RNA sequence: GUGGGAGAGGGUGGUGGAAUUCCCGGAGUAGCGGUGAAAUGCGCAGAUACCGGGAGGAACGCCGAUGGCGAAGGCAGCCACCUGGUCCACCCGUGACGCUGAGGCGCGAAAGCGUGGGGAGCAAACCGGAUUAGAUACCCGGGUAGUCCACGCCCUAAACGAUGCGCGCUAGGUCUCUGGGUCUCCUGGGGGCCGAAGCUAACGCGUUAAGCGCGCCGCCUGGGGAGUACGGCCGCAAGGC
């Protein structure tokens, strides 16, 4: 499978308000994908985690979701 | 004085009488705390990822300001007073860290 | 005596019992069943067979009110979690969708010694 | 905190000559400002013990330099002390 | 000094969603719960399961790491203010200003003490139910102190790398965090794994030394009696040195 950084443009990892790209980092649930799946570096991942959590408080990213399967 | 970004979500049911007042109330409180404005982005109605105050949407305001640092928390306290104000998040402005550059 | 004809079926599966509630589309329940509602008494409630007959009993109970379509909601890890869904599919009630909504805390309340 | 605007006013005040950034007079001046800034932060915030350890170290550093000045040129030590109001 | 950096380092205020419990309403019957089986328990005064509203307390899922920070204890939601340590580049300034450190002074997980709050979940003691030859236990149902906050004590620990601090020297390889660079790589500062020489009783250690040297502090001198007795200092007590 592809990684998220691999299929994406040049984006601001620090902009908490850009949902279209930030949504691509959550999973089927609201969970923040691991580095195995985001292709991010050690430092980039630390920044993403913090920006996603910021967007979650503005109401733009979901804290958790429901899985439609099983 | 440092530079911050003010994010303000308000109730997305207001008419023009109410929206203009709540916004000019925001203008008034900024003047009172010494916050010079630099630019503003008004995004308006936005689908929320979870219900906030039983309402599935929010009305969004973003401000880039330069104000004294000691007065930021007193500015937040004053903004959150209004009923129609739902979220106040004041972030210290940062450099736009690029990725996949 | 209601004629709802479409609604939700919550499967609550724990290791000691499986129990099924069938509600109208806005969540108010209609009928329900469990491993204890059918004959079983003890540890046999948390068996997959009990889960089967439980789902099926609540299914036939909802037929009386005229249900056809069902949106399945599943909570918990337990034996006969899958066995109860498979019963609901075969029950005749057309299964619209299936969602696992098991509530997991964000690590807030200290668990009983059993769960640490 | 301590902005470079304030920093430079102190260095240019205590420099033995223009361009001197590392004199013992310049160091103990700079330290003394950091000491007061911290002890005022510690007047309130009495429960901040980790920051307090940093203060115990600046105090020691200041005293080692004064103890050094005292040995080499005791006149410049008297002038430094009375200018900063210490000991 | 200057210019940059990363970070659950500390303190204060504010704030977000998930979950548990409780209350209100709706809808809805005959059980739920729990175990190896059970039973005590709860349920017709309507529980369990389900939708909605509210209250309150505690802890932060994913990110999360074999990761980072701190002198140690220890430190994970997010925001803001106050603040400590530290690393790198420049080769600018001072001109041996250094190292260690008996005593002193401060910090010091958990449990415990005092005063006043707080109290959702958990839970010593305790009340029950089981198991059992017995059960002063493991398993089950309850439950008080306590766990949480403020202020003041207490000073213990497998407080562990069971490895005191600083400096110099002595093959490399590989993984990694974070800087700088003429950016297959080079070069620092951390975190790991193999391993030269060498050391070690052995296991193992090996540029993060348990190698080679030097400086300084602490400490040991067979087991039991015993961390006891006595004396002293500390403590409200428990008790500690
Ligand atoms: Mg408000
Ligand atoms: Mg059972
Ligand atoms: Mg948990
Ligand atoms: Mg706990
Ligand atoms: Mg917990
Ligand atoms: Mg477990
Ligand atoms: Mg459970
Ligand atoms: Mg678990
Ligand atoms: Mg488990
Ligand atoms: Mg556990
Ligand atoms: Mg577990
Ligand atoms: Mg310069
Ligand atoms: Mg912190
Ligand atoms: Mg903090
Ligand atoms: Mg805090
Ligand atoms: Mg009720
Ligand atoms: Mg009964
Ligand atoms: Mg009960
Ligand atoms: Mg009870
Ligand atoms: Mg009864
Ligand atoms: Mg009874
Ligand atoms: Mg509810
Ligand atoms: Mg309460
Ligand atoms: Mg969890
Ligand atoms: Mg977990
Ligand atoms: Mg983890
Ligand atoms: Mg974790
Ligand atoms: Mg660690
Ligand atoms: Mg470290
Ligand atoms: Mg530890
Ligand atoms: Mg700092
Ligand atoms: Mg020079
Ligand atoms: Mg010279
Ligand atoms: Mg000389
Ligand atoms: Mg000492
Ligand atoms: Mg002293
Ligand atoms: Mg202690
Ligand atoms: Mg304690
Ligand atoms: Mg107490
Ligand atoms: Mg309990
Ligand atoms: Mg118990
Ligand atoms: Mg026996
Ligand atoms: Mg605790
Ligand atoms: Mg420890
Ligand atoms: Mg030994
Ligand atoms: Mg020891
Ligand atoms: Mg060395
Ligand atoms: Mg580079
Ligand atoms: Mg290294
Ligand atoms: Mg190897
Ligand atoms: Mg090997
Ligand atoms: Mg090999
Ligand atoms: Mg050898
Ligand atoms: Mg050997
Ligand atoms: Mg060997
Ligand atoms: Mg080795
Ligand atoms: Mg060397
Ligand atoms: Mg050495
Ligand atoms: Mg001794
Ligand atoms: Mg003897
Ligand atoms: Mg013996
Ligand atoms: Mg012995
Ligand atoms: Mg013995
Ligand atoms: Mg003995
Ligand atoms: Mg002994
Ligand atoms: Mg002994
Ligand atoms: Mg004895
Ligand atoms: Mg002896
Ligand atoms: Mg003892
Ligand atoms: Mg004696
Ligand atoms: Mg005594
Ligand atoms: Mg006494
Ligand atoms: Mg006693
Ligand atoms: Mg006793
Ligand atoms: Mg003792
Ligand atoms: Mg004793």
């Amino acid at each position: 499978k592809a990684k998220v950084k691999a299929t994406l443009g040049e984006f601001d990892l620090r902009d908490y308000r850009n949902v279209e790209v930030l949504k691509r980092f959550l999973s089927e649930t609201g969970k923040i994908l691991p580095r195995r799946r985001t292709g991010l570096s050690a430092k980039e991942q630390r920044i993403l985690a913090k920006t996603i959590k910021r967007a979650r408080i503005l109401g733009l990213l979901p804290f958790t979701e429901k899985l439609v399967r099983k | 004085m440092r530079r911050y970004e003010v994010n303000i979500v308000l109730n997305p049911n207001l008419d023009q009488s109410q929206l203009a007042l709540e916004k000019e109330i925001i203008q008034r409180a900024l003047e009172n705390y010494g916050a010079r404005v630099e630019k503003v982005e008004e995004l308006g109605l936005r689908r929320l990822a979870y219900p906030i105050a039983k309402d599935p949407q929010g009305y969004f305001l973003w401000y880039q300001v330069e104000m004294p640092e000691d007065r930021v928390n007193d500015l937040a306290r004053e903004l959150r007073i209004r009923d129609n104000v739902r979220r106040v998040m004041v972030v210290k402005s940062q450099e736009p860290f690029l990725a996949n550059a | 005596k209601r004629q709802v004809a479409s609604g939700r079926a919550y499967i609550h599966a724990s290791y000691n019992n499986t129990i099924v509630t069938i509600t109208d589309p806005d969540g108010n329940p209609i009928t329900w069943s469990s491993g204890g509602v059918i004959g079983y008494k003890g540890s046999r409630k948390g068996t997959p067979y009990a889960a089967q007959l439980a789902a099926l009993d609540a299914a036939k109970k909802a037929m009386a009110y005229g249900m056809q379509s069902v949106d399945v909601i599943v909570r918990g890890t337990g034996a006969g979690r899958e066995q109860a869904i498979r019963a609901l599919q075969a029950s005749g009630l057309q299964v619209k969708s299936i969602v696992d909504d098991t509530p997991v805390p964000h690590n807030g309340c200290r668990p009983k010694k059993k769960f640490r | 905190p301590i902005t470079k605007e304030e920093k430079q006013k102190v260095i240019q005040e205590f420099a033995r000559f223009p361009g001197d950034t590392g004199s013992t007079e310049v160091q103990v001046a700079l330290l003394t400002l950091r000491i007061n800034r911290l002890s005022e932060h510690l007047k309130v915030h009495k429960k901040d013990h980790h920051s307090h350890r940093g203060l115990l170290m600046m105090v020691g550093q200041r005293r080692r330099l004064l103890r050094y000045l005292q040995r080499e040129d005791p006149e410049r030590y008297r002038a430094l002390i009375e200018k900063l109001g210490i000991r």
